[PDB]
């Protein structure tokens, strides 16, 4: 289990870890978070009691570094960094852990949610998506645009999702207009799978932290490809039967995990309508229909 | 985006247009088996793409045989289509290819933008104009070379004879249009209209009668006549 402290919390905020959330107080004696588990991605995220404008956060390992949170009063929020002293970072660590000043990640044991949300997130893939280079962890926010945003404006401060458009000469094959536009088989296993993503295992990688972008930070843009590219598999006929299991798992904890009151913003009608009930695999997402229709028979 | 009322003229510049209609691309008889069961039977098509600065009609016949083995044919329709005028536009020189194609009902525009993906300034658009363009087939010329194709074949028109030696492309579209629409309402009263008087005839390289500027004035008048007749007779009025 590893710790990311705080030097301190001089404004008052709320602070998330994955999917849990607490309150600090302006300068409350709050020194960070411990008992973090090992063997996962984190987000450790941000939203000022002052401004709820821009909520933003970060995605790190613990096993790729020791990290520490600290307030920047020029730029106004809480920065993460990277202690390279190792030695020194396990010092003032311990002293914060002997005066119990931080909060201890919450898990209880009988829960999978964490992984089950991230099962196929990997930091590595994580900062192709998010570039910059110079740090281990990646920094993201509400406002952030994707690169498909921007083709239709810093390129520096942009999420490289792999970009997914129906209609475009890379989704359909000269000769096959009707074939590959009304079945997308093609443009999911040859294009995507085989030809961008290299396997199921990243292509599931994107989609969640989509999805977990979308959900923590309120960036339309992830939101935007997280539908996309359920849209592409549920818009296959042809579709591995163990994608398709997966599949619906992933999307089960999705919106088990999906606060109540954000479902209105976050999902979108159109496309779970057709996923769930006119596309390919309309009979084929057991798990995610049940949950959907139980918890959210509004939107349906 | 769309076109509608406001941006009629649009119609008549010098950007390069065409109409596309598909209502007539895939056409069936539905009748009885021997069984008792119903059953379609397919009939040739055309569809029915229309210049309308300059009333030249590319009028590409669909012989039954393209639907031979086929499911889903309605949807097939509107995909054969946007293959057609695909493969029109690109026949056409570049400087003949046009800026904008309008089609006439709403399904018809994403087969036809993937079909023109190769084409990306050439713009897509819908209509909110109600175009009797169905009624093309009331036309006896067309009709006629329709039915007798044996093989899909493209024969050329101008759908408005002489006219623009005369009026003006704006003017020429709205007889055009307003002879379609009662053809559309009454097809029988507005044949007659059109060629109760034997005296008047249609050009062997004409499609409507050879009318005088007078003449054509009263055609007019007769056919919004018969429009409003048929549209008292409809809702008794
Ligand atoms: N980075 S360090 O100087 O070891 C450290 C300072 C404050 C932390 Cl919190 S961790
Ligand atoms: N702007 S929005 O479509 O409501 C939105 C959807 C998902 C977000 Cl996250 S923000």
């Amino acid at each position: 289990m590893n710790t990311v402290p705080f030097t301190s919390a001089p404004i008052e905020v709320t602070i998330g870890i994955d999917q849990y959330s607490f309150n600090v107080k302006e300068n409350q004696p709050f020194h960070g978070i411990k008992d973090i588990p090992i063997g996962h991605v984190h987000v450790i995220h941000f939203q000022h009691a002052d401004n709820s404008s821009m909520r933003y956060g970060y995605w790190f390992d613990c096993r790729m570094g020791n990290f520490y949170i600290q307030y920047d009063p020029k730029d106004g929020l809480y920065k993460m960094m990277e202690e390279r002293d190792g030695a020194k970072f396990e010092n003032i660590v311990h002293n914060f852990k002997e005066r119990q000043m931080m909060v201890s990640y919450p898990k209880i044991d009988e829960d999978d949610t964490w992984y089950n949300l991230t099962e196929f997130v990997q930091m590595d893939k994580i900062r192709k998506i998010v570039r910059k280079d110079e740090n281990q962890f990646s920094y993201v926010d509400s406002s952030m645009t994707t690169v498909q945003e921007n083709e239709l404006s810093d390129p520096a401060h942009s999420l490289n999702y792999t970009v997914i458009n129906f209609k475009s000469r890379e989704a359909i094959r000269p000769g096959h207009e009707m074939e590959d536009f009304l079945d997308k088989s093609y443009y999911l296993n040859t294009v995507m799978l085989q030809g961008i993503f290299k396997n199921s295992s990243n292509y599931f990688g994107e989609l969640q932290f989509a999805f977990l972008n979308a959900m923590f930070f309120g960036n339309y843009g992830s939101s935007l490809q997280w539908h996309a590219m359920i849209e592409l598999i549920c818009s296959s006929a042809t579709v591995p039967k163990h994608m398709l299991d997966k599949l619906d798992e992933i999307l089960y904890y999705q919106i088990k995990t999906l606060p109540e009151q954000y479902s209105d913003i976050l999902l979108n009608e159109r496309v779970w309508n057709i996923c769930l009930y006119s596309s390919f695999q309309k009979n084929s997402l057991h798990n995610t229909e049940k949950i959907m229709e139980n918890k959210y028979p509004e939107l349906l | 985006g769309a076109m509608n009322s406001s941006n009629y003229a649009e119609l008549f510049n010098n950007d390069i247009k065409l109409f596309v209609d598909d209502t007539n691309v895939y056409r069936v008889t539905v009748h009885k088996t021997f069984e008792g069961n119903v059953a379609t039977k397919a009939i040739n098509g055309c569809i029915f793409t229309l210049n309308p600065k300059t009333g030249h009609l590319f009028l590409k016949i669909i012989h039954t045989s393209v639907w031979a083995g086929q499911k889903r044919l309605s949807q097939l329709a509107k995909w054969k289509t946007a293959e057609e005028v695909s493969a029109l536009v690109r026949s056409l020189p570049k400087e003949e290819q046009p800026k904008q194609i309008i089609v006439t009902r709403k399904a018809m525009l994403d087969p036809l933008e993937v079909h023109m993906l190769d084409f990306p300034n050439i713009a897509i658009r819908p209509t909110e104009l109600r175009l009797p363009f169905s009624a093309a087939m009331s036309i006896d010329k067309l009709s006629d070379v329709v039915m007798k194709a044996t093989e899909p074949q493209m024969v050329l028109f101008n759908i408005y004879d002489d006219w623009l030696d005369r009026i003006s492309s704006y003017t020429a579209f709205s007889r055009l249009t307003l002879l379609l629409r009662a053809l559309k309402t009454n097809e029988e009263s507005a044949k007659m209209i059109l060629l109760s008087d034997p005296t008047i005839t249609i050009k062997s390289y004409h499609l409507w009668p050879s009318f005088t500027d007078e003449q054509w004035i009263t055609i007019e008048s007769q056919m919004r006549d018969l429009i409003l007749t048929e549209y008292g007779r409809k809702y008794n009025v």
